[PDB]
């Protein structure tokens, strides 16, 4: 029995992009240093610890 | 130094914990050699000097 029709289904076509992209940054060296952060609103007094890592 | 103060403390600034921190402690405590100061010694005298410790 030949078959003339066939369930082919949908006719859906895909797309795929790719995106590159590099990027040179310079970061400083901060010092660990404690910094006094007063309370705001909802936000309580804290101490605060700065770190060098960007 | 190492362990920082608490947090109520007012001197919570001054000295961030190392052991958070990663950062270094300056050490300031050093050996000393001793031998006797014969020039007010009365009598017999130990003219003897530093020991080689070297």
């Amino acid at each position: 029995a030949t078959a003339i029709l066939r369930p082919i289904g949908l006719h859906v076509e895909k797309f795929q992009q790719t995106y590159r992209k590099k990027w040179r940054f310079l970061t400083s060296a901060n010092a660990n240093v404690i910094l006094a952060e007063a309370a705001s609103g909802e936000r309580p007094a804290r101490w605060a610890l700065t770190t060098g890592m960007a | 130094a190492m362990y920082g103060y608490d947090n109520d403390n007012k001197d919570f600034a001054k000295k961030p914990p190392a052991d958070a921190t990663g950062a270094e402690i300056y050490l300031q405590d050093y050996l000393t050699i001793y031998t006797n100061d014969a020039r007010a010694t009365t009598g017999t005298k130990i003219l003897a000097g530093f020991p080689p410790y070297k």
